[PDB]
Parts: C-alpha cells; structure tokens; sequence
C-alpha cells in the first residue's frame, strides 16, 4: 500500500525534525538550560530513539503485514519499541514533577546547585525504568510467533502497560491537577495561558497515548476480535505524541520561539 | 606563635600499643597536611607517616605501614599516631611536622618540640658526604648531599629540603627546594645542586650553626632523610 | 566680576593648551607607521579555564612570577590561581561581595581588593599561619573603590567613586598624598613601569597623569567622548591607553602630551572595561560588554585578532609580567589563559 | 564665596600644565614604535614561543 | 605528577568542596536592592525588618534569609556601579508620601517627589533591571493622610483628579509611579503602603519574593 507507506513515512520525518530542533536550542543557548530543559532534551531523544530505533521498522511491519526477522531481532527490536515509548511517557512524567516543584517548591526549582541534582536524578529514573520494564524483551519472555512479532504474553503486556503508561498517567495528571490547584490559590496572556498550558498538554498525552494502552489492554480482557485498522490507527496515534511533544512543550514558551527563529 | 605539642608516649613493652598525639595551635591546622618524622637515639630521621589537609591521602613508610595509623581531629586542631604491635626499632623521638602544598609553599616549616617513646627488653636512598667536619665562626663550610634519583623533577623544580637540628632541639627547615630559604632562616644559608648531587653553603657561620644538618627527598613518598652531617666547633 | 574673568582664563589656558597640542602634533602614528610590517591573524587559543567563581568576575591581576594570578568576584571570594596547572592556590572569604577591583603585590606577598564598601582590604598571602588574613582595611574614600595598584608592599594607590584617588601608607593605613582633580568619578588605574608616576580614567572622560610624591596632575588628556571604563600604560612607560563606553580605545602620549591613536571598528558599538598592552607593547588587548576580546596591533590601529571564548561580558585583562599569556575575566563567572 | 576658590586651583592647574615641555608627535610615535620593534622577539603573544618554550601547553 | 604536585591538586580540589559549599549556602539567600530618594522612610523599614559605602542586612523571616543592599550611601554615578545588582531578586524601593509638597533640598525648585519619580523611572526602565520586579514602599503613610488635608495634592502635580481624600489621592500616587514602568510584562511593581506592625511590612517582601520567583520559574518551565 504505497500511499499508506508514504503517509506512515511522513510522520518519521517530523517526528525527527521537532525534535532534531529542541536539541539544538537547549544545546545552544544558556536561557534556556534550566532544569525542564534538560528534561525536555530527555524527552525529545526518547522522541528520536522512537523515531529512528522504531518507528522505520514499524511502519515496515504494518506496510507487509509480516515479520520478515529471527527472534533475536524481535527481542531486540521490541525492547527498544517499549523502552523508548515508555522513556517518552515517563520523560512527560519527569517534566510534570519538576513543574510540580517549579510551583508547589519554588526555592527548590531555583536553586542551580540542588536542581541539578534534581535533573540527574530524574533523567537517570526515566531511563533505567523504561530499560527496566522493557527489559523482560530482550530476556526473549514474548511468546510472539516469528511470522508476525507483535507483543503476545498477556501478564507482560498488561503490568508494562500499567507501570509504563496508567501509572505515569495518573501521576502526571495529578500533578497538572497540583498545578490548577495551585494557579488557582495564588491567583484568585495572562496567567490564564499555564491554565491553557496544563490543558493542552493534558489534552495531547490523553489523546495520542489513553486510546493506545486502552485498546492494548482491552486486546486482552475482552476475549474479542479488533478492527486491524483500528487498532493500528490508534498505535499510530501513540508515535503522533513523539511530533507533538516537541510543538507542545517548546513552540509555546518564548525563549524557544527565538531559539526555533534563530535555527530558522 | 605557631606551636605543636606532642603529648605523646613512654615506656612500653615489645609487641605493645600507644597513641602519640600531637595538639596544633596558633595555626588554621585543617589546611595543613601533617607528617610524623621519627629520630632513633643518636642516628638520622626518618619520615614515618603523612596526612594531607583534606585527611585524605595517608601515606606510610614500608617499616611502619599497618602497624601504624595516622589519624586527624581538626575541630580540635589536633593529630594522632596510634601505634600497634611496638617493634624494639621503634624506639625514637617522634616530631610532629606540619606541610603545606601550594605553589611557592614551604612544607616541612614548622616541627613539634617531639615526644620520646622507647621499648623494654623501592624508594630514593639519600647519603651526605661524611658523618660531621670541624668548625668555626666566621668560616664557610660547603655541606653536600647525593640522590639515588634525580630528584629535579619534569615541572623544573628539585625537591630537596635542607634541615638543621641543632644539639637538643627539634630540627628547622633551612632550605625547601635546592635554593628556597624559609622564613625565619638568615642569609648565610644558601642551597644549590646539578639534579643528582647537592651543596648547602653556609657562607660566613656563627655559634649557632653548630648542629646536626639532614638532606631530605620529596619527589616520591616515602621520604627520605640523609644521615646527617654534624658541624663541631 | 571675578568669577568671570577665572572662568574667561580657564577657557584661555584650555585653548593654549589645545593650540600648544596641536602645535607639536607634525604627524599621526598612523603616517610614522605606513612602512612597518603589520602583526597579521593574532590567533590565540584558551589554554586553560579557570572554573570555580560561582558569580560575575570583576578584576584580576597577575603576580610579577607570571604564573599566579589573583581574581575577584561577586562571590565574595578572591582566588589565586596557579595559571600553569589551574590550582587554587588560595580563595579568601571577603568581608563583602562587592568586589569592584584587585590587585596583587609585585613582590606577591599581598593582594588588595575593593568595593561599594569603599574600603580597600589587603590581604597577607605569606603569613606564617597557613590562612590569608587582613593586614589593613583602607577605609577613607568617600565613594565605592574602582581600582588598586601596588607600587611596592606598602604602599598601594587607590581610585574611587568619589571623584578621588589615595596614596596609602599600608604600615599605619592612612593616605599620604591625595589626588582630586577629576570631576567624573574614577573608574581605573595604571602605575608607570618606574610606579614614580601613575595615569587614572574617569567618567569624565579625561585621563589624569600624577607623580605618587609631587600629589598633583601633571596632564590632562580629554579625546575621549562619553565615559573612559579601562586604563593601562604602554610598557615603555611614555604612552598609556583608554578604553571607553565611546566604544573606542584611544593610546596617549605623555611626551606629546595628547592622543596618538584611536581603536575602533564601525561595528564594535560597545563599552572597552578593561584593557593591556602584551609585553613588546606591540598589541592592544580590550576586554567589551559584546562578551569578548578584541586585540590591536597598537601601531597600526588594525584590530589583529579575537579572543571570542566568553559568553557574558569580558570585565578584565591582563598579559602576565613575562608576556607569556594573557588571562581574560568574565561575567560568565570563568577566567581563561590565551596564548 | 568657594566658586572662585576653586576656580583658581583650576586656573593655577591648567597654567601648571600649560608650562609643560611637549615634545613632536613624530619624535614620540617613533619613540613609541622603536621601543615596539626593539622589544618584538621578547613578546610570546606577538611573536609566539614552541610549544616546549610555552608553560600553557594544553 | 610529583609528590607535592599531586599535595597541591588536593589543596585544590579541598578549596573547590568548600567554594562549592559556599555556593550552595550563597544560592539559596535573596538578594534585594534597597533603593529611595535620600532620607525617605528607608532607614525606618530597615530598623522594622531586623527587628562608608553600602550597608548589608541581612534576616529569614518564615524560613528564607534575604540579604538587602541598602545602596544609598554611594552618592555618585549609578551607571559605573549599578550592573552588580543584575542577580538581584527584587529592588526594593521607596518613597515617602509627604515628599509630595516638599522641595529638594538642593534647588528648592523640584517637589521631592518629581525627584524620587527620577529615580524610580531611572532605576525601573534601566537595561540592568529588565527583568527584576520592584517591590514599592510608600513609607510615611500617616504623616501625608495628616498634611493632604492642610496641603492639597495639586501641589504636587499639574494634572489630578482634584479629589484629594486620602484613598484616591495615596492611589493616585501609586497610579503615577506604576505608569513609569516601560515594561509591565516583563517587570511587576509591587505597591505596598508602609504600616506600624514589622511583621507586616516583611511579610509583604517575603509575599512579593515568593511570587517574583514563582514568576521567574513559570517563566523557565514554559507555563508562561
Ligand atoms: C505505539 C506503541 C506500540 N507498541 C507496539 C507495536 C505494535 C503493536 C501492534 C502492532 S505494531 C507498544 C507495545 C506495548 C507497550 C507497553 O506495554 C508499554 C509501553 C509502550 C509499549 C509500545
């Protein structure tokens, strides 16, 4: 399905443009190397490592329909799918901890010797638990034919869902509830545009990932057939968050919009 | 005035256990690395144990390594030597010796007055040119000392000290490079060297040069003493 | 009446002056330069970074051993800095933060350092305890202290934002000659090689020459527009030069008693805050608020090369005594050495 | 009243500096140059040293 | 590296641990300007918080040292010394509301409160503090509710609503300095009309801090 292809190919390349760009403008300028910014570089190479340890291979797989690869390749190939997926969920994760701080800790977000620390720390737990919940992958656990290696051991797929997405989902929104919580006993565009913030960003991580790991669970519990289309669609829609992560989180804020100008 | 004072040990029997200690005052003590030197009856010094300031980097020499343990307390401005299975060759005078390490520093300045400790009943080897020779005042003597290594290290400078220990004291750094006088130290004295061998002059002496003078390495750990030359008047 | 005719012969001498300076001017530098071989690319390359102030540098200087140099910041710390080997030598906890300038000893014993507290605190290196200590606080100037200099252990001249440079007595700690004749505050200092004479910059934009004992200006010198941030004399000791806010250099002459030469780009728009000649007295070096060096072939007025590695405003300058480096402060909070 | 006295200490300054000897801008700036050539080889940043001469190598 | 080389790397890294700590310590004070036109009410909010050249105080109210740079004492050119204050969380300034019929003492021509618009504009607009927020003292609050009723406020001003109760006319004035902000997105003036009780006058300062430095870290996070 050639035209498929080519839409599917599309999206490779604006996934790796937005985040190529946020790379370049946290790496370039000072203003802009505070303590989210890293998180965000964090954010934009799980993005990338999406884009390019995945997605190519993907979006081969749904254009034949087949698995053309040994096991080994499999293993590899779909720890490096959920690892990076789960690096981007919980890099969103880490970004709404530390805005969580920025406002409900504000002497701790400011302070360049603790914060630091801060980043460390929680670029450090992103990536060693996306490997960790991953890791059962390359372990070979996945009891997927080599005809068509999509994910097949149900315990698996179920608590690496959860612990990758329910569980960083609902921490990220509770702590984008924090910060409406606050941000609305402080004050009692304007400062209206962090409400609009919260409410886009929310509304994407709802959006690209809920219909995704609701699907790839119900899959599971429902005993039942799924529309192929559909639920590819909907997995297309999980890497359309790696586009617009980068959009969301930089084009908003000021200083990245004279940065991306400085590139463009 | 600066001072160390070393109340120390005593008697004790062969194979026993002792902690010398040593209270600095009228100094920062916490930025000084202090060493421990040791003095036999009547023979030359030899270097027994370091601390840097940080109390990190303890270094030992071979005769004493894990016998010994050097130790720092400094909120009381004070250092240790705790001393473990006593060895008969452990009879000495201990000198506690304060150092410091920076360019243009003098370390090995400053020496505690000692304290006596006596028992019942793969380095630079350094060597001076006779056990002592005769003198008077107004005279000038040339002193002279060789390495087993050159001691003029890549950096260009030559870590050879020059101490005086005159008859009953605790010993003085004369000279802390080849040619570096430390201060208190007069004008007569005056070091020099190729790299290998070496001369202390002192240029026109008096009463009080009369002592036991020692030659000491610092290019490596552990530090080593020549036997020192005596001038007899 | 009499106010008047003061005023009426203030203009007069000012024109003599002028008439007189303009009388002994036959030629330009520029015109006694047009047949020497000029400097070419000058690129030096950062040989190391000094990296532990945690706030904006405000001054450094190097010792006459060209291998320690001292440096202050807004930290409320002052480091020596082995240069060869990037070793704290010291860092001294200043009694303020506010640290306008430093200075360092020629015979490296003590440092000097200012601030808006105007008091000049200087510091004994060499002590026979292992910390630096307070040998004298400086304290009767009436403004924030811009600039120190040795000219021997003790005694230090300071300049200030009251319009005045001291001679102090270090020993009993109190000024001996006092020098006034500015009506800008003062913002730099440089002693003469001989340190007999001694040349300050100020807002004014006049520079003022002085002898340390005779307490009184010798010359004016006034090319400058705006306000003069930066002084140092060439090292032969006959010429001196400015670094302004007019974003120019400008090189004096105290023989010729005037301006022989004047350092600008059209695309420099910026202030000069420090300034150093390198030891042949062949280049200029100028520190500016567009966060790098410039560097002048100093005969020719040509700008010979760039000292780009800074990321906020260089604040200072200094090639060493035995012209081997030259170290460039910053409000980036780095020092880097440039050979 | 202290206008005037400041305005002759500033009268007697500017004439103390009118009566100073200033010398040919031609004679100074070739002064200034020959000392510049004289001291050339002596000066590591306009004339650079080896690097086994230089104490910054990297 | 030599015996006394690798000493001296120590040393180094030994000063590094402590100028480091130091930092840590230094990063976590406020730093405030303390601004006002001569003898204005400044030194009496000074004595209410704690209980030659720049005077430094220095207390921690509700858990948070600031450090207060009581700079008035430099008489002579701001723009050659006033780029230290760049860091500086918040100026303080001040002014005291019975300026408004007084004249400056040096000319008797300009009303004190034309002067300490001057340098409330001078200070406010400058490239230094672009993004520094004003905490805005009006210090003697009752002595100009005491003199409006013996001095109409028109005598301040050429343009005024002429209302000259003590609420509209201590409003106007703060209407008057706020409308000398340049930049009122990237800087807030905080009025404040000075009162009796200490706590409530530093409560108001640690408030404004609080709030400056939630607006700088939104500002780093990209909710604003
Ligand atoms: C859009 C992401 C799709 N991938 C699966 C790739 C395909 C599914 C069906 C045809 S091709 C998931 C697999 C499950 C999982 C997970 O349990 C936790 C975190 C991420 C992921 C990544």
């Amino acid at each position: 399905y050639n035209y498929y292809a080519t839409l599917l190919t599309l999206l490779i390349a604006v996934i790796v443009f937005g985040n190529v760009l946020v790379c370049m403008a946290v790496s370039r300028e000072k203003a802009l190397q505070t303590t989210t910014n890293y998180l965000i570089v964090s954010l934009a190479v799980a993005d990338l490592l999406v884009a390019t340890l995945v997605m190519p291979w993907v979006v081969y797989l749904e254009v034949v329909g087949e698995w053309k690869f040994s096991r080994i390749h499999c293993d590899i190939f779909v720890t490096l799918d959920v690892m990076m997926c789960t690096a981007s969920i919980l890099n969103l994760c880490a970004i709404s901890i530390d805005r969580y701080t920025a406002v409900a800790m504000p002497m701790l977000y400011n302070t360049r010797y603790s914060s630091k620390r801060r980043v460390t720390v929680m670029i450090s737990i992103v990536w060693v638990l996306s490997f960790t919940i991953s890791c059962p992958l390359l372990f070979g656990l996945n009891n997927a034919d080599q005809n068509e290696c999509i994910i097949a051991n149900p315990a698996f797929v179920v608590y690496s869902s959860i612990v990758s997405f329910y569980v960083p989902f609902i921490v990220t929104l509770l702590v984008y509830i924090k910060i409406y919580i606050v941000l609305r006993r402080r004050r009692k565009q304007k400062e209206k545009k962090a409400t609009q913030m919260l409410a886009i960003v929310l509304g994407v991580f709802i959006i690209c990932w809920l219909p995704f790991f609701i699907t790839h669970i119900l899959n599971i519990h429902c005993d039942c057939n799924i529309p192929p289309v559909l639920y590819s669609a909907f997995t297309w829609l999980g890497y359309v968050n790696s586009a617009v992560n980068p959009i969301i989180y930089t084009t908003f804020n000021i200083e990245f919009r004279k940065a991306f100008l400085k590139i463009l | 005035d600066v001072q160390l004072v070393e109340s120390g040990g005593g008697l004790v029997q062969p194979g026993g256990s002792r902690k010398l200690s040593c209270s600095a005052s009228g100094f920062a003590f916490s930025s000084f690395g202090m060493h421990w030197v040791r003095q036999a009856p009547e023979k030359g010094l030899e270097w027994v144990a370091y601390i840097s300031s940080g109390s990190g980097t303890i270094y030992y020499a071979d005769t004493v390594k894990g016998r010994f343990t050097i130790s720092r307390d400094d909120p009381k401005n004070t250092l240790f030597l705790q001393m473990t299975s006593l060895r008969s060759e452990d009879t000495a005078m201990y000198y506690c010796v304060r150092s410091i390490y920076y360019y243009g520093s003098s370390p090995f300045d400053f020496w505690g007055q000692g304290t006596t400790l006596t028992v019942s009943s793969s380095d630079i080897v350094m060597t001076q040119a006779t056990s002592s020779v005769p003198v008077t005042p107004g005279e000038s003597v040339s002193i002279s000392c060789r390495s087993s290594k050159s001691l003029l290290h890549s950096n260009g400078n030559t870590y050879l000290y020059w101490f005086l220990q005159r008859p009953g004291q605790s010993p003085q750094l004369l000279i802390y490079r080849m040619s570096n006088l430390a201060s208190g130290v007069p004008d007569r004295f005056s070091g020099s060297g190729s790299g290998t061998a070496f001369t202390l002059t002192i240029s026109r002496l008096e009463a009080e040069d009369v002592g036991v003078y020692y030659c000491m390495q610092h290019l490596e750990y552990p530090l080593t003493f020549g036997a020192g030359t005596k001038l007899e008047l | 009446s009499e106010l008047d005719q003061l005023r009426q012969e203030a203009e007069q001498l000012k024109n003599q002056i002028r008439d007189a300076r303009k009388a002994c001017a036959d030629a330009t530098l520029s015109q006694i330069t047009n047949n020497i071989d000029p400097v070419g690319r000058i690129q030096m390359r950062t040989r190391r970074t000094l990296r532990g102030h945690l706030a904006k540098i405000y001054a450094m200087h190097w010792g006459t051993d060209s291998r320690l140099l001292v440096s202050a910041s807004q930290d409320g710390k002052l480091i020596i800095w082995d240069s060869y080997t990037t070793n704290k030598v010291h860092a001294i906890p200043l009694r303020s933060s506010w640290v306008m300038t430093c200075a360092y000893a020629p015979s490296g014993n003590y440092v000097a350092c200012g601030g808006l507290d105007n008091i000049c605190s200087i510091y004994n290196l060499k002590t026979r305890e292992g910390n630096v200590r307070v040998s004298r606080e400086l304290a009767g100037h009436t403004g924030y202290l811009s600039c120190c200099r040795f000219l021997d252990d003790n005694q230090i001249v300071t300049s200030s934002g009251d319009t005045t440079c001291a001679l102090w007595d270090i020993e009993t700690g109190q000024q001996t000659t006092t020098f006034t004749g500015h009506t800008g505050d003062v913002m730099s200092l440089s002693l003469a090689p001989d340190t007999r004479l001694f040349v300050s910059g100020a807002c004014d934009a006049s520079a003022k020459l002085w002898d340390v004992r005779e307490g009184m200006c010798r010359q004016t010198f006034t090319g400058h527009e705006s306000d003069i941030n930066a002084i140092c004399f060439f090292p032969n000791g006959n010429a001196f030069a400015t670094g302004s806010d007019d974003a120019t250099c400008r090189l004096f002459d105290l023989r010729a008693d005037q301006e022989l030469m004047t350092y600008s780009h059209d695309n420099i728009i910026c202030g000069i805050t420090s300034v150093s000649f390198s030891k042949s007295g062949r280049l200029l070096l100028a520190g500016y608020d567009d966060f790098n060096c410039n560097v002048w072939d100093a005969l020719k007025a040509d700008r010979a090369g760039v000292l780009a590695g800074h990321d906020n405003r260089v604040s200072c300058l200094g090639v060493t005594d035995d012209g081997m480096a030259v170290a460039t402060g910053s409000w980036d909070s780095f020092l880097k050495i440039w050979n | 009243t202290a206008s005037i006295a400041q305005a002759r200490k500033l009268v007697e300054q500017l004439k103390m500096e009118a009566n100073i000897d200033r010398i040919k801008v031609s004679k100074a700036a070739a002064d200034l140059m020959a000392y510049c050539e004289a001291h050339a080889k002596e000066d590591p940043l306009l004339t650079p040293v080896p690097a086994s001469e230089n104490p910054f190598r990297e | 590296l030599s015996a006394e080389d690798k000493a001296a790397v120590e040393r180094s890294k030994m000063i590094d641990r402590n100028l480091r700590e130091d930092g840590e310590k230094a990063a976590r004070e406020v730093k405030l300007l303390l601004l006002g036109a001569g003898e204005s009410g400044k030194n009496t909010i000074v004595k209410q918080m704690k209980i030659t050249g720049i005077v430094e105080t220095h207390f921690t109210f509700k858990d948070l040292h600031f450090k207060m740079f009581d700079v008035g004492a430099q008489r002579s050119e701001r723009k050659k010394w006033i780029h230290c204050f760049e860091g500086v969380t918040a100026i303080i300034f001040c002014v005291a509301l019975s300026d408004y019929d007084l004249v400056l003492a040096e000319d008797e021509e300009m009303n004190r409160m034309h002067a300490s618009m001057k340098l409330f504009d001078s200070i406010c607009n400058n490239k230094w503090f672009t993004d520094t927020s004003i905490i805005l003292f009006l210090n003697k609050k009752d002595l100009f509710e005491e003199k409006i009723k013996k001095s109409p406020l028109t005598i301040c001003y050429p343009e005024y609503a002429g209302s000259n109760t003590y609420e509209e006319a201590a409003a106007y004035i703060q209407c008057q300095f706020e409308d000398l902000n340049k930049r009122k997105d990237t800087k807030e003036i905080y009025t404040h009309f000075t009162c009796s009780t200490d706590t409530k006058n530093v409560q108001f300062v640690f408030d404004a801090v609080t709030d400056v430095i939630i607006k700088n870290n939104l500002k780093d996070c990209g909710l604003f």
